[PDB]
């Protein structure tokens, strides 16, 4: 033929359907191993999502969202996203004592369901309302954007304290058990609107522990609804909404560690 | 720790670095302590 | 355009002085008129020799940027502008990806085409040498007056004239001449001088003595000439632009590294293309298809191979230039490895080029002496007082003397103003007797007959040495049977006594034998004069027979030859144990090659010629079978009159060949015929006679001390010290980096496959890519380079010397057996390691094996900044890829890792490591410093920026060790396999 004859062209075949064989069994093997050492409710590292990154509903072109008010299906991109997160937060979805439970209307402080272990059956996570996310078809005109905090199991946010100067100096300042977000862009043509759980700009504690999927699924967590009612139109506006805290950082590769990076335009 | 359990999200890649650098070094000269062995 | 110069020439020294000059429209005493001279010039043209037409060095260096690789990567680095292009219009894209890599790319091409074109060197100033043979004035009669011209500035047609020391400045009919005598070296490569006349004394131009050519020197008297040919036209201004125009060709070497592209640039742009389409297919866009490609280039092209073979062969180079080897062709280096038939020259290569005394008959005995340079034999006799008769004789009845400020060098090689035997008798009684000048001054020369044409002998008369006589002695020399027909007794160990017709029968089989021997026979005698007869103021006439010339008493004979270089004759099995045919091409007449080819081994004992079998059974050589006839003799004179395919069959029919009296073109002929065969063909030389058989030869080898700068021109490769063991050295040299190289290349390839399969996973799995494009290039760039260089290190892993010659047809440096095993079976378990290490570091961190199938889409998408992972929790853009590209770098030292078992496998080819051991230090070298170089691309601050290159944590830098094991392992259990059986199965499919 090309090579050989036909009783080498087949002692050739039956030499690498065996060879293949034995590699993908050994492969398999060291696959087999790897899992055997793995946790199932828990990542053997997680120092790589460490500071919890905050992502947003509306789905960004470029970290942007440029629309017409003056127009139907200008935004009705925009919408298709915020309504995807919001569907989840349904109240028929959160039915019963079990695997939900009634937390505190107020932020409280964190609950332990005990460890990361299956000797209890799904932990039960705190129910919220997508009704605690007031004013928000959605924003047609002036976006009502919708905050988030990247999950972590076992992380425990940890507000700033009050021992010397802030950003949001000292107003409303609920220190002990309130994950604050200030958004900002100088440049101040806006009218910053926050809604959530209790009323407060922030992330209520009683939601943290995450125990993961395993351990915790149907889980919901907080939601921070922002409102840009600027009296300000047919511009780009960078707005920058940041989360501060013990175990927040940012960086200056990673432009979603911890904030924002919206670019708002309601050119009508 | 409870609340308190932040060196679960840490990890010192300083040291590492520091040590990664220091072995680098030492198989670097290992090496032409070998090949040094006549030229 | 060359057929015409491969031709023996015509001339006309035929005609008479007279003749010739109506012929050239010239005068035997006055000359050409200045007027006639000038009008010829612009006529003929000037007698110079212009060189060939040479490719500019441009043009050269560009023609390597085109060779298989380099067209591929040319292809990747334009389609990286190409995708750079379409992003800098549709999205704003603030990277540098494309561009940069384009811009690397570019380079890679650029400084591995000097790679190539340092390897493809020719260094060739023939028609220069040439052009220096030419004076740079000659003596010209015009209008009966003599006057030093210009040479260029001479024509066919004026007389011409030179004397002792000066060049011929042109072909010249010789019309006048008094004691002149040339050496036509240049012609022969015999340098003993030749009469020339004006008388016709051959019908073959290149024997009269009444042709003189342009290209040798008159050495002696002084002759006048009419020029026939100039420039160009002259006889070695043929050969000149025979040599100089000879078309160079390709390397055995070169031929192998074309073919290897072949193959690898195919498979190339079959999984090129092959998986661009099946993109398509899939749905992927041609912004992302094209980003693949490249990829795929990168991956299936080894970057730094070309480069590796360049450097193994720069080595190997190395390690010859410390033997005195010098190679002027960094090729030349392996193709003495594929040789399979030698063209050697006699005088000068084979031979010291040195009339040295073989032998001497005294005692009724035949006494050999020793004629190697350094003197590696032993005594021959001492005692005997015959003996120090004999050497009183050469010693005495001698002219010759050694040049002023020897006293330095070693005897034999010194310089000496005399003819060959004379110098040959000095250098002999000076080396077994001390000081001749001290015999020469104990025995005062008071009168002496030189040598002469009709007496055919040389005598002289001393007083002797001895105080108790203190009288005159008589001693001569000449030719053997005038020497007896002058003898009464003969000096027989000590005391004289009758020549009786025994002892004459003795003499004349001790001749014969001699002379058979292809040595140059003189006899020796003296006479003590008596006393009474010759007072101490008796004077002696020269001129007119004033003392007895005969009833002399004979003491001895001597013989002498230009012998054998010390290591030739050994060094002449050697080749022919290798299965190397070794042939001789010599200017030498027939008696001599044929002596000499005994004397080195080129004819082996017992072997006949035709005319061998014919004279031994008495019959006629018409009526003995030729094919009985395993040895031949051809004398240059029949090899004209016999067309190719006949010289063809003399090559095929006999084992051990003498091409003897060849011109320069016949040289080249026997080489072409040899080639024509399809064999591998050095030539080994020494003399400008030399140049075109050196140029066509595959590889040429030049003496260094002995050789003529012609020669040291058209050769590939120098003996700096003559040492004709180097050609062994050489061969051995040549086959062991052939094999090497092979290593290396395995070596190289093998790690292709874990660069071509993570691309391909990642379209038909929808996976995150497991390894870039950039970590490719620190691989094969980077780490693989003083591992892959290493190879070159490696011992013989049998006696390579007792096999055959490779058949360049069949036996190729790259071979099917070879990719099997790299891309096959090696490759893939390296593939598989590197993949290991790629799902242990992103299941560490979250995303475990099964849901990272089809998630590229998400994971690739710079708006989500929230993937999910196994576990639930959710990843920013940066993040995730920061693990992606600490993927790339597990992967990367991953290969290293398994590199480091494939270094240790590529060392041997079929020994076992238990056997061959690990006494390669530049391998273990390579194996410290490249894990060095990983170590410090992954740890270094910086190093994440510019190549991407992240922290490992120590236990990943493990993950591919039980596959590294794994294939130590699976190849030393197949060589043993190999090893036990040498049937064939594995070794046919196997045994690179
Ligand atoms: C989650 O809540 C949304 C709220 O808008 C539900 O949307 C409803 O969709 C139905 C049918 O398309 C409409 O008739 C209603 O007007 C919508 N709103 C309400 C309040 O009922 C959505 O169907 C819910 N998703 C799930 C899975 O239950
Ligand atoms: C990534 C995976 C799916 C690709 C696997 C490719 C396999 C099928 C390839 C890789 C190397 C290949 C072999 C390389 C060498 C030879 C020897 C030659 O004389 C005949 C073909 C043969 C035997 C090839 C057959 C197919 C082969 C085994
Ligand atoms: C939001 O909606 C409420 C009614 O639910 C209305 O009273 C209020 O004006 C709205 N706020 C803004 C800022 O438009
Ligand atoms: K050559
Ligand atoms: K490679
Ligand atoms: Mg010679
Ligand atoms: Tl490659």
């Amino acid at each position: 033929f090309l090579g050989r004859t036909g009783s080498s062209w087949f002692k050739i075949f039956l030499f690498y359907l065996i060879f293949y064989g034995c590699l993908a069994g050994i492969f398999i093997g060291t696959i087999q191993v790897l899992l055997l050492t793995l946790s199932d409710f828990e990542p053997k590292y997680q120092d790589r999502v460490a500071p919890p990154g905050l992502s947003h509903a509306p789905y960004a072109i470029k970290t942007e969202i440029s629309f017409s008010i003056s127009n139907p299906k200008s935004y009705e991109s925009f919408v298709k996203s915020m309504h995807k997160l919001m569907d989840l937060y349904n109240e028929s979805s959160q039915a019963g004592n079990s695997p939900f439970e009634d937390c505190s209307d107020t932020p409280a402080d964190y609950i332990k369901r005990g460890d990361l272990d299956d000797s209890q059956g799904q932990k039960k996570a705190c129910r919220f309302s997508r009704m605690w996310l007031k004013n928000c078809g959605y924003a047609e005109g002036k976006p009502c954007v919708v905050a988030k905090l990247n999950r972590i199991i076992g992380f425990y946010p940890k507000p700033l304290k009050n021992t010397t100067d802030l950003p949001e100096e000292l107003q409303a300042n609920y220190n002990q058990y309130v994950l604050p977000l200030r958004c900002a862009a100088r440049e101040k043509i806006g009218s910053i609107e926050y809604f959530g759980l209790g009323g407060y700009a922030g992330f209520p504690l009683q939601y943290y522990p995450y125990y993961g999927k395993r351990l915790q699924k149907k889980y919901l967590q907080p939601l921070l609804a922002i409102q840009f009612t600027n009296l300000t139109q047919n511009m780009e506006l960078r707005i920058e909404c940041k989360v501060y805290g013990e175990n927040i950082d940012y960086s200056e590769k990673d432009r979603f560690r911890g904030r924002f990076e919206v670019k708002i335009e309601v050119k009508s | 720790e409870g609340p308190d359990n932040d060196e679960r999200f840490t990890y010192d890649y300083y040291r590492l670095r520091v040590v990664g650098l220091i072995v680098a070094a030492v198989l670097c000269v290992i090496g032409i302590i070998i090949l040094l062995a006549g030229k | 355009l060359d057929e015409l110069k491969k031709e023996v020439s015509m001339d006309d020294h035929k005609l008479s002085l007279d003749e010739l000059h109506n012929k050239y429209g010239t005068d035997l005493t006055r000359g050409l008129t200045n007027a006639r001279a000038k009008e010829i010039l612009a006529r003929d043209g000037p007698n110079s020799l212009t060189p060939p037409p040479t490719t500019p060095e441009w043009i050269k260096f560009c023609r390597q940027l085109f060779g298989g690789f380099s067209i591929l990567l040319w292809i990747g680095a334009i389609l990286c502008f190409l995708a750079y292009g379409i992003q800098a219009a549709t999205e704003d894209e603030p990277a540098n990806d494309n561009l940069y890599l384009g811009v690397v790319l570019s380079t890679v091409v650029i400084v591995t085409g000097c790679f190539s074109y340092y390897q493809e060197a020719k260094s060739s100033r023939i028609m220069d040498s040439f052009k220096n043979m030419v004076p740079q004035q000659a003596l010209v009669i015009r209008d009966g007056e003599k006057s030093t011209i210009n040479a260029e500035f001479v024509v066919a047609g004026d007389l011409v004239e030179v004397k002792g020391g000066d060049r011929i400045p042109a072909d010249l009919r010789i019309i006048s001449a008094h004691g002149c005598k040339v050496d036509n070296s240049s012609l022969t490569g015999e340098s003993e001088p030749q009469t020339r006349s004006p008388e016709f004394s051959s019908e073959n131009p290149l024997e009269t003595r009444n042709i003189a050519f342009f290209s040798t020197n008159c050495v002696e008297g002084t002759a006048r000439g009419v020029v026939v040919y100039t420039g160009d036209r002259t006889v070695m201004g043929r050969i000149a632009t025979l040599a100089s125009g000879l078309e160079v060709g390709r390397t055995p070497i070169a031929i192998e590294i074309e073919h290897f592209i072949h193959i690898i640039t195919g498979v190339a742009v079959f999984l090129g293309v092959s998986f661009f389409i099946l993109s398509l297919i899939l749905g992927y866009s041609w912004l992302e298809a094209v980003i693949f490609l490249i990829g795929i280039i990168v991956a299936n092209v080894p970057e730094g191979l070309l480069a590796t073979v360049t450097v193994c062969l720069t080595l190997t180079a190395k390690r010859m230039a410390r033997k005195n080897c010098l190679v002027k062709n960094l090729e030349a280096v392996e193709t003495l490895g594929s040789t399979s038939t030698i063209c050697s020259d006699k005088t000068g290569t084979l031979t010291q080029n040195r009339m040295t005394v073989a032998h001497m008959w005294f005692d009724n005995q035949i006494h050999e002496a020793d004629t190697t340079e350094n003197q590696s034999g032993a005594a021959f006799d001492k005692t005997s007082a015959t003996w120090s008769a004999l050497s009183r004789i050469a010693a005495l009845c001698n002219r010759a003397v050694f040049q002023a400020g020897q006293d330095n060098v070693p005897i034999l090689k010194r310089s000496v103003a005399g003819d060959a035997s004379e110098s040959a008798l000095l250098k002999c009684i000076e080396l077994c007797c001390g000081s001749v000048q001290g015999m020469r001054d104990r025995n005062p020369k008071i009168v002496e007959i030189p040598f002469n044409s009709t007496n055919k002998y040389q005598l002289s008369i001393h007083e002797n040495e001895k105080s108790s006589e203190s009288r005159y002695l008589l001693v001569m020399k000449g030719a053997p049977e005038r020497i007896l027909d002058r003898c009464s007794t003969i000096l027989l160990n000590g005391a004289e006594e009758p020549l009786k017709e025994d002892m004459k029968e003795a003499f004349q089989n001790a001749y014969l034998e001699l002379g058979g021997l292809g040595e140059r026979v003189l006899g020796f005698c003296h006479f003590a004069l008596p006393e009474d007869k010759y007072n101490e103021g008796y004077p002696f006439d020269a001129d007119e027979p004033n003392f007895p010339t005969t009833d002399l008493c004979f003491v001895g004979l001597m013989a002498m030859i230009d012998p054998p270089r010390a290591a030739v004759p050994d060094a002449v099995g050697k080749c022919r144990s290798a299965g190397i045919k070794v042939i001789m091409v010599t200017g030498d007449h027939p008696i001599t090659a044929k002596a000499i080819a005994k004397g080195v081994g080129i004819i082996s004992e017992g072997n006949e010629t035709i005319e061998d079998i014919a004279a031994r059974l008495n019959i006629p050589i018409g009526q003995v079978n030729p094919r009985d006839a395993k040895a031949c003799v051809v004398h240059g004179s029949d090899l004209k009159d016999l067309s190719t395919e006949v010289l063809d069959d003399i090559l095929h029919y006999h084992t051990e060949i003498v091409f003897a009296r060849t011109s320069p073109q016949q040289k080249l002929i026997i080489v072409e015929g040899c080639q024509r065969q399809g064999a591998i063909v050095a030539v080994t030389g020494d003399g400008v006679n030399d140049s075109p058989a050196l140029k066509k030869a595959d590889i040429g080898v030049a003496m260094g001390i002995s050789g003529s700068d012609v020669s040291k021109q058209a050769a590939d490769m120098i003996l700096l010290d003559d040492n004709f063991a180097s050609i062994v050295t050489g061969v051995e040299e040549g086959r062991l980096i052939f094999d090497n190289l092979k290593k290396s290349i395995a070596y190289t390839l093998t790690s292709n496959i874990p660069e071509i399969t993570p691309f391909l996973v990642f379209i038909i799995g929808n996976v995150p890519l497991p390894l870039g494009t950039v970590t490719i290039l620190c691989i094969d760039l980077g780490t693989d380079m003083v591992p892959a260089i290493s190879l070159a290190y490696e011992q013989a892993e049998s006696d390579i010397m007792k096999r055959q010659p490779r058949n360049p047809k069949t036996d190729k440096l790259v071979n099917e057996r070879l990719i099997s095993m790299a891309y096959g079976q090696i490759g893939m378990i390296q593939a598989l390691g590197g993949f290991f290490s790629y799902f242990v570091i992103l299941a560490e961190n979250g995303f475990l094996p099964m849901d990272l199938i089809g998630k590229r889409v998400r994971w690739d998408d710079r708006w989500i900044s929230d993937v999910e992972d196994s576990f639930g929790q959710q990843w920013t853009y940066e993040q995730r890829k920061i693990v992606e590209f600490t993927c790339h770098t597990s992967f990367f030292i991953s290969i290293v890792v398994v590199q480091w078992a494939d270094l240790i496998i590529c060392k041997t080819r079929r020994n076992s490591i238990f056997q061959q051991g690990m006494k390669n230090k530049i391998l273990i070298f390579g194996l410290f410093e490249e894990t060095a170089l990983a170590a410090f691309l992954s740890y270094c601050p910086g190093t994440d920026v510019a190549l991407r290159m992240y922290p490992l944590k120590p236990s990943w830098w493990f993950c591919a060790f039980p596959y590294s094991l794994i294939i130590f392992l699976y190849d030393e259990m197949r060589r043993f396999i190999i090893r036990r059986s040498p049937g064939g199965w594995v070794e046919q499919e196997t045994y690179y």
